[PDB]
RNA sequence: CCUCCGCAUAAGCCUGCGUCAGAUCACUGACAAUUAACAGCCCAAUAUCUACAAUCAACCAACAAGUCAUUAUUACCCUCACUGUCAACCCAACAGGCAUGCUCAUAAGGAAAGGUUAAAAAAAGUAAAAGGAAACAUCACCUCUAGCAUCACCAGUAUUAGAGGCCAGCUG
RNA sequence: GCUACCUAAGAACAGAUUUAUAGGUAGAGGCGACAAACCUA
RNA sequence: GCUAAACCUAGCCCCAAACCCACUCCACCUUACUACCAAACCUUAGCCAAACCAUUUACAUAAAGUAUAGGCGAUA
């Protein structure tokens, strides 16, 4: 069953005038006139090409004359790719073992009560109430309006602790920074083209989390392979690509080392947003991508097991559900299914409030409900990492 | 329906007109590692960040200069939080609307079924600063309330529609950047950047090279009156209950490369003809000329990096409520 | 008239397609079918009725996974988003098909019968005779034209050399070739028949206005 | 110029140049109160804002800074003895703000 | 400056200004092309002067000081433009032999009549110009009847005019 | 009597020169207006 | 296109009838053009081809009015220009076959100045004559140079 | 409902009033976001001479004589422009004398025109 | 004293209570105006992507199943033009109608009475003793037809599609 | 451009709703919760 | 004695003779009057007459309203 009916297809030209069949004679057409005439023959025009070049009427060459048409298909992962099997597929493409819960090295930063902004419930209540209610002139702010403002204001609350820690004066957050990283995985080449908001750069790299006992203990782990799903579903099969490793930056850049990828889901529609398992998969591929490009910038394109492993953490959100991720990239020999594996610590479904009421009901007042500040304790644990 | 005062305005000599609409005296003047972080932001946006899509010239100040100014404010509010703890608890709104609606004057309707009737001429400013800093407490005033100053406000000789100023009817908004339930109603500082139309390259190409600095000055008066005035409305004051204390805010506005600095001291919400009879009091806008932050940027670093411009940014960010 | 049919997309797409009501009208704007028009809006999910299609640079039988068993407005049965290899596609659901179920689309005609599960698709030479089938082709490579509505089923009656004979739910028997693919089991959404519309609102919401044995057929 | 076919510009082509200007211009007095630096003209219909800027710059050496035009509808409401509408012709009005103070 | 829209400030209100003749054509055929360029701008600025003076004359409800020199300046712009077009045309006849500066063709629209079609500039050639090919430069056979009807309406108007001229001639011979 | 409920899109799309010339019968409408002598052949 | 009386008496309803011929997609081989054409044809045309002893004779013998097809007249102009030129493009590298085919139809030799105009409709001949006598006009520089060198050669002979 | 009135740009709905304009010429083109790009080359430059020391006023004195109208035919312009060069080079390749066969290499082509006025 | 009106945009109309002048219950001529930021006027190809409604979107709650999205490579550097902008207004009638946003009695808009008398009859309103009436469609059901694909039915497939039938009380 | 049904993409206050805009169906016709109603008095 | 009355001459009609028109510049089939981008032919039917209607029914001179045709009738 073919798609597209004949009435919507390009209508075939009527068959040629029978004069074009007689071999001896030149037809007499309306091409001597400069207009259609129905009692002369329809001429056959040579395929015209505009000699000069104009940009608004450019017609690019077909997909062989492009100077990088590699026949071996690269599967690309851009920020819009909504994966199918959720986290398992990114764990396969990443060659990593998952560990539920953040490590004690990160959560112990907020173990003492000294690492606290004063009245953190009042401040985070004001960030939630500001962005989700008090923000704009509209009566309720839409998600595209408030979600970067929730993330941005929480980063300003954690940025207000330069008074307690001077080291946070060595980190910036850049935006519209696009990294890229290609790696081989069993049979076919993969690329992540990373274009997400708020890569928080530092001067200093993050100190590693997993010891060599745990990295070595990843060898007996096996990746849970899956089926019928070939594990490249919903990536973008591109033939016209370029293998390239980009940290997003020119060389010689202060604040060069990625710290946290603050990637968010600010689409107003439920179908237009990433489902939260796919959100977590997008975080694993972006932190893997930027950490991997950091490894290619520090160590060449050498498939090896890294001695100074790179650790890049990321926070992804829908606006009220937070998903935390610490990624520990310790091998670049991705193509085998054995050896040491990367390892990642996740926090799933860490909502910082159940719901927000932007109008009073008649009973329940204006404001959030279900607020739980342990999630901001996790957020602020991730901001204080390496300080 | 009301006049629609645009702060970042193409109109010639719109500064003198806005001092009429606003009842302001424009007084010229004012009442280390920061250089490293500033040059890090400059070189970050011009040089170090790799662009996927090619930055054309029209696309520039949307792509290039806007996150430059965002990064400057977020890093200076970062680093200057120990020197000024009021910025540690101060809200930082990025591209957030400020509206103010006031009534200034009277007009008898010249044509129509309403002819010969007093219709007071309303105005609204809708503005988006690039980013503003709002404190829960209020900066102390620069000059005393009801400070006399001998220079006189302009008086236009014609209808404000003879400046290209146009009328619409839409929702009258008085808005500081957030609704009135927010605890941070008062305002510290406000950072603007002039749009692609108001480049000084065009203003030199067109023969209005005089009005270049006027553009800065107009964005001074319309924005800050719409901000301080809106702050005065959130504290309950209005045109008949005039402000009992002066409301003060502050603005560095720029072209991306040239910076100018402004202070604004709202003393009167009494702008109507009913309320400008026993009203000697007036609003005062302090201002500087424009000075370039850097001079050029080549391949690797900046050249001709001025330092007093960073010191006036910092001295704006460093004052405090009491 | 300006009738351009919406039935115009060329490539198969997993996404819903905005479709345009005809109103009962022709391409000439006159009512040919009375009593159509004015329903709730619907989007069209493109169904792949060629059930066995090997994908690009693959062949032979292949497994596929059910991701979601989805209501479809355009038809009576509900459908299944079903992904295998590098491609998702919408197929039509059988009665017990869960999310997460695995379904084998097979091509090899065995020597013996294949004790197939509830929702898989086999050539009619590979089935135990006297089983309920659905989504039956008419040529090898035609695509599944019949036994397609909600809860319907037809039983494979008997087969001759290179030929199977089906009982359609109107009990008219059909002679098709052996190597035409049909899916086993009965179509989902049973008790679509046992239902009370209750008010005429649901008659109007489905796009409906008010108004004004045969011989065993062959295809060999 | 007006009532002249313009040559088509293709990207990379020469500058379009007018050597004898077809369209005239007349500066009228403002019928309302206007600012001191605004000079009001009656542009003919086809003259754009940019043509007027270069027209006053080239021919009259006037430092023009802003130009704002309005098209004025002349009335088609006055009739002959024949009950046939006479149209007073429509005209474009240029409002010119002069530079340099 | 803007004072070139106004004449000599001594002439303001004098209600009569001595102006010379207009340029005739043969006086202008002796001038070079650079000189006709410069004279075009002399007459151009003078014409803007006189048009401001007309519009202010209608504004103040007064009559013009001398409306004749507007007729003289339009007279000279017409003669000068005609001279410049003569030299363009004679050079066109020598260099190419054409007679029209703009190309065209005798075509025959939907309405049957033969029209000089003036060509327009386009970028793409005519056979893939989507809007050009919606124009019909052929008349179908249901038009030839209306061509005959139009032909006979013109022949009636001509016959009426010729006959009416002869009747006026007979009245002249009866009167004289 | 408020049968005429005006719009310019329906007026030009109903009776304009382009719809009149789109058909042969409408071209004959134009030709009869041109032959009666009329000042407006269409909208 | 006519009418019948309903049962072959004039005292019944006069009701109208169209008599359509019987059409047949057949296929022919013109030896002069040397090509197989797929032509819709009727039984009477096949019979006239048989009575003319070939489609080349059927086309070169039948009068333009009698033949009454634009396509058959274009076949006639093709064959007649092929015979009017004695074309080597009939059978290249076989000159005996060319001369045998060309001598078989020697009867219908028409000059080339007449064989172009065979079967053109009047508007198509208006076009062909329009393209014959279209010329870029002569730039009057060349005409005036010719007259002036003529005049200086009259002064040279004085 | 008017037919006699001219269809001007002031007259339709918003979509009609925006499209139709007066007789002005396009200077550039619209781009995405409805952003008009102005092309510098399509704007006419008024080539305006220097009037300094120029001795021709707009009127002619009445003391000047009357002459006879002799329009410039191509025979005259050939005679004075070309004829001395051909008489000189004939008493002692027509492109030598100021003739060009084509003018596709030429900036100011005479047929069809590329200059304005 | 009314205000169930207003003010704007839309559509429509096309200078239609601006100034000067004049003729006429007591329009003509001249001149002048509506200034773009609002709104129209857009988009470089070729491929390839777009399963998870909206409802304060959170649970719940569903069915009639829903209004919103890119990436890959190539090309790409100039820039703010054009048009709308007025009014007491439109379609009718010689009563009515009109989309939307705000205001929900008005900050905006207006005037039911030319003067008199206070007859009849008529219209409307208020008061009144005592009395207190003196067929089609369609859920559902049945029947018949129809084994099928690229312009309806239908991008549907017999659980489908189509055609049929069905007292007391008050009151001029 | 009314009116009847339809379509596209909307809106409003709860639908077998009301409605603006643009398109479609044309007289041997259309359209009809069929009044042999309506289809510019 | 008000209202009015009057008025000749615009033009037109019928012949004859003769074969007409149609690019100042610009714009004009897109929503005509807008500077500029990827397909034509296919019997006229009926009114009316026949006192209805149903086949039928007109579209130089002279032969001649003759031969003919025709519900052998109206009529042609
Ligand atoms: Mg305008
Ligand atoms: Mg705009
Ligand atoms: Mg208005
Ligand atoms: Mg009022
Ligand atoms: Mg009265
Ligand atoms: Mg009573
Ligand atoms: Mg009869």
């Amino acid at each position: 069953y073919e798609w597209g009916v004949r009435s919507t297809r390009k209508s075939e030209p009527p068959p040629l005038d029978r004069v074009y069949e007689i071999p001896g004679l030149e037809p007499i057409t309306f091409a001597g006139k400069m207009h259609f005439v129905p009692w002369l023959a329809r001429p056959i025009f040579p395929p015209w090409d505009r000699g000069y070049k104009d940009p608004r009427f450019y017609r690019s060459p077909p997909l062989h004359e492009h100077p990088l048409y590699k026949d071996q298909a690269c599967y690309i992962f851009h920020h819009r790719c909504r994966l199918l099997e959720g986290v398992k597929q990114a764990l396969w493409l990443t060659k990593t073992k998952l560990i539920e819960g953040l490590p004690e090295k990160v959560l112990s930063l907020v173990d003492d009560p000294r690492n606290h902004i004063e009245n953190q419930d009042e401040c985070v209540l004001n960030v939630i109430s500001h962005a989700r209610l008090w923000q704009t002139t509209e009566e309720i702010p839409k998600r595209e309006t408030y979600c970067p403002v929730i993330v941005d204001n929480l980063i300003q609350l954690c940025k207000s602790q330069i008074l307690k820690h001077p080291s946070l004066a060595r980190r910036i957050c850049v935006q519209n920074s696009t990294f890229s990283a290609t790696w081989n995985r069993e049979s076919l080449l993969l690329q992540v083209r990373g274009s997400g908001g708020a890569r928080l750069s530092t001067k200093d790299p993050l100190p590693t989390i997993a010891s060599r006992e745990e990295i070595e203990a990843t060898k007996n782990h096996v990746l849970e392979t899956f089926y019928p799903i070939s594990p490249i579903i919903d990536l973008h099969e591109c033939n016209i690509y370029d293998v390239k490793n980009d940290t997003g930056f020119q060389e010689g850049y202060p604040y060069p080392y990625p710290h946290t990828l603050y990637l968010l889901d600010k689409a107003n529609l439920r179908p237009h947003r990433l489902q939260p398992d796919q959100l977590r998969a997008k975080m694993i591929l972006f932190a893997f991508g930027s950490a991997l490009a950091q490894a290619r910038l520090l160590y060449g394109n050498d498939a090896k097991v890294l001695e100074q492993p790179v650790v890049v953490q990321s926070v992804g959100t829908d606006g009220r559900v937070f998903h935390f991720l610490v990624f520990q990239l310790n091998t670049t020999d991705l193509d085998c299914n054995e050896g040491v594996k990367n390892l990642a610590w996740v926090d799933s479904d860490q909502l910082l409030y159940q719901h927000f009421w932007c109008l009073p009901v008649i009973v329940e007042p204006v404001g959030p409900v279900g607020f739980k500040p342990e999630t901001f304790r996790k957020f602020l644990a991730l901001y204080l990492h390496g300080a | 329906m009301k006049y629609m005062v645009y702060p970042q305005t193409f109109a010639l000599n719109a500064d003198r007109w806005y001092q009429y609409f606003t009842k302001t005296v424009f007084l010229s003047g004012l009442p280390a590692a920061l250089r490293a972080v500033a040059c890090d932001c400059l070189l970050q946006e011009h040089f170090y960040l790799r662009r996927r899509r090619r930055v054309h010239r029209y696309e520039e100040s949307e792509v290039i200069s806007l996150p430059f100014l965002d990064q400057l404010v977020s890093t200076l509010v970062g680093l200057l939080s120990p020197h000024n703890p009021a910025l540690a608890a101060a809200a930082l709104d990025y591209r957030c609307p400020v509206h103010f609606y006031w009534v200034r004057g009277e007009e008898i309707i010249p044509r129509g079924h309403r002819r010969g009737r007093i219709d007071d001429l309303r105005y609204q400013i809708d503005d988006k600063p690039n980013n503003q800093i709002r404190i829960s407490k209020q900066l102390a005033e620069f000059v005393p309330l009801d400070y006399s100053v001998p220079i006189e406000i302009p008086t236009i000789k014609c209808k404000p529609d003879k400046l290209p100023l146009f009328k619409r009817q839409y929702e009258n908004h008085i808005f500081v950047g957030s609704k009135t339930a927010d605890p941070c109603c008062y305002g510290h500082t406000q950072f603007h950047l002039l749009p692609d139309k108001l480049r000084r390259e065009r203003l030199l190409r067109q023969n209005c090279a005089d009005q270049i600095e006027v553009v800065f000055r107009a964005n001074a008066i319309a924005s800050l009156f719409a901000w301080t005035g809106a702050q005065a409305m959130y504290q309950g004051f209005w045109s008949e209950a005039d402000v009992t204390r002066p409301f003060v805010s502050q603005a560095v506005i720029t072209d991306g490369k040239y910076f100018s600095f402004f202070c604004y001291q709202l003393n009167t919400l009494a702008l109507t003809t009913q309320a400008d009879q026993n009203n000697p009091r007036k609003n005062i806008c302090w201002g500087t000329q424009s000075k370039p932050l850097y001079e050029t940027i080549e391949d690797n670093d900046v050249k001709g990096f001025n330092d007093d411009v960073l010191l006036q940014i910092v001295h704006f960010l460093l004052n405090r409520p009491k | 008239a300006n009738f351009v049919s919406w039935k115009s997309r060329t490539k198969y797409t997993i996404t819903p397609v905005k479709m345009r009501k005809s109103g009962g009208r022709d391409h000439t704007g006159r009512i040919r079918v009375h009593g159509i028009g004015g329903g709730h809006k619907q989007r069209y999910r493109m169904i792949d009725f060629l059930r066995f299609r090997p994908e690009e640079t693959k062949s032979g039988p292949f497994e596929e996974k059910v991701i979601q068993v989805r209501y479809d407005p355009c038809r009576s049965a509900d459908i299944a988003l079903v992904a295998g290899g590098s491609r998702k596609r919408w197929i039509i659901a059988t009665e017990n098909m869960q999310a997460g179920d695995t379904i084998l689309n097979s091509n090899h005609i065995g020597r013996m019968a294949v004790a197939a599960r509830e929702g898989d698709a086999h050539p009619l030479g590979a089935l135990p005779v006297g089983t309920l089938i659905n989504n039956v082709e008419s040529e090898p490579g035609r695509g599944a034209q019949y036994i397609r509505a909600a809860g319907t089923c037809g039983v494979l009656l008997r087969k001759v050399n290179g030929t199977a004979i089906i009982q359609l739910p109107s009990k008219r028997q059909m002679q098709v070739l052996e190597t035409c693919v049909a899916t086993v089991g009965r179509v989902s959404n049973v008790d679509h028949n046992k239902r009370v519309i209750g008010k005429a609102g649901r008659n109007r919401w489905l796009g409906k206005r008010p108004n004004s044995l045969p011989p065993m057929k062959s295809y060999v | 110029a007006r009532n002249v076919v313009y040559p088509l510009y293709r990207l990379g082509g020469p500058q379009l140049r007018v050597f004898r200007t077809n369209f005239f211009i007349q500066l009228v007095r403002p019928g309302v109160a206007q600012p001191e630096d605004t000079v009001q003209f009656r542009i003919p219909m086809e003259m754009t804002r940019v043509d007027l800027r270069n027209y006053l710059e080239g021919i009259y050496n006037v430092p023009v800074a802003a130009v704002r035009t309005r098209v004025q509808h002349g009335s088609n409401k006055r009739r002959d003895h024949r009950n046939v509408r006479i149209k007073k012709p429509d005209y474009k009005v240029a409002y010119v703000q002069l530079a340099h103070g | 400056g803007l004072e070139e829209f106004f004449d000599d400030p001594k002439n303001w209100g004098q209600e009569k200004v001595k102006s010379g003749a207009a340029w005739t054509c043969q006086q202008l055929r002796n001038k070079s092309n650079e000189d006709l360029h410069k004279l075009w701008y002399v007459l151009l600025k003078e014409r803007n002067m006189l048009l401001t003076l007309e519009q202010e004359a209608k504004r103040q409800r007064l009559p013009m000081p001398s409306p004749e020199r507007l007729d003289k300046v339009v007279d000279s712009m017409d003669a000068l433009d005609k001279v410049v077009q003569e030299r363009e045309d004679a050079l066109r006849l020598l260099q190419t032999g054409q007679e029209r500066a703009r190309p065209g063709a005798w075509r025959r629209d939907i309405f049957g009549r033969i029209i000089w079609h003036k060509f327009k500039q386009w970028v793409i050639p005519w056979h893939l110009n989507k809007r050009y090919n919606r124009k019909r430069f052929f008349a179908l056979p249901y038009v030839d009847h209306f061509l005959r009807l139009e032909r006979e309406k013109r022949a009636r108007i001509k016959a009426r005019k010729e006959n009416l001229e002869r009747k006026k001639a007979k009245i002249l011979l009866k009167k004289f | 009597g408020n049968e005429y409920q005006p719009s310019n899109i329906k007026r030009k799309n109903k009776h304009g020169w382009v719809r009149r010339l789109s058909t042969p019968a409408g071209v004959q409408v134009i030709l009869r207006r041109m032959l009666k002598g009329r000042k407006s052949l269409s909208h | 296109l006519g009418q019948i009386y309903a049962n072959n008496d004039k005292l019944s309803k006069r009701l109208k009838k169209v008599w359509k011929p019987q059409l047949f997609e057949r296929e022919f081989y013109s030896e002069i053009l040397d090509k197989k054409f797929t032509v819709t044809v009727t039984m009477r045309t096949l019979d006239l081809i048989d009575e003319a002893y070939g489609l080349d004779f059927y086309i070169l013998k039948t009068p333009k009015e009698d033949l009454c097809s634009k396509f058959g007249m274009d076949l006639k102009r093709g064959m007649l220009l092929r015979l009017a030129r004695q074309d080597p493009q009939l059978h290249p590298e076989d000159p005996e076959r060319r001369a045998a085919i060309y001598d078989k139809y020697k009867e219908f030799a028409i000059p080339e100045e007449e064989a172009e105009w065979v079967g053109l409709t009047l508007e198509e001949a208006i076009e062909k004559q329009r393209l014959l006598e279209e010329k870029d006009p002569v730039p009057l520089f060349k005409i005036y140079v010719a007259e002036l060198i003529q005049q200086l050669q009259q002064q040279a002979l004085s | 409902a008017d037919r006699m009135s001219k269809w001007t740009s002031k007259r339709g709905p918003r979509s009609f009033r925006g499209r139709k304009g007066r007789g002005a010429k396009g200077i550039g083109f619209l781009t995405s976001g409805w952003r008009f790009v102005q092309i510098k080359e399509m704007v006419p430059e008024f080539v305006v001479p220097d009037l300094t020391g120029f001795k021709l006023k707009p009127y002619v004195s009445y003391l000047a004589p009357e002459s006879e109208e002799t329009p410039l035919t191509a025979a005259q312009l050939f005679s004075e422009a070309v004829a001395p060069a051909i008489e000189k080079d004939f008493k002692d390749n027509l492109e030598k004398y100021g003739f060009e066969p084509t003018q596709e290499g030429k900036l100011f082509q005479l047929y069809p025109r590329n200059f304005l006025r």
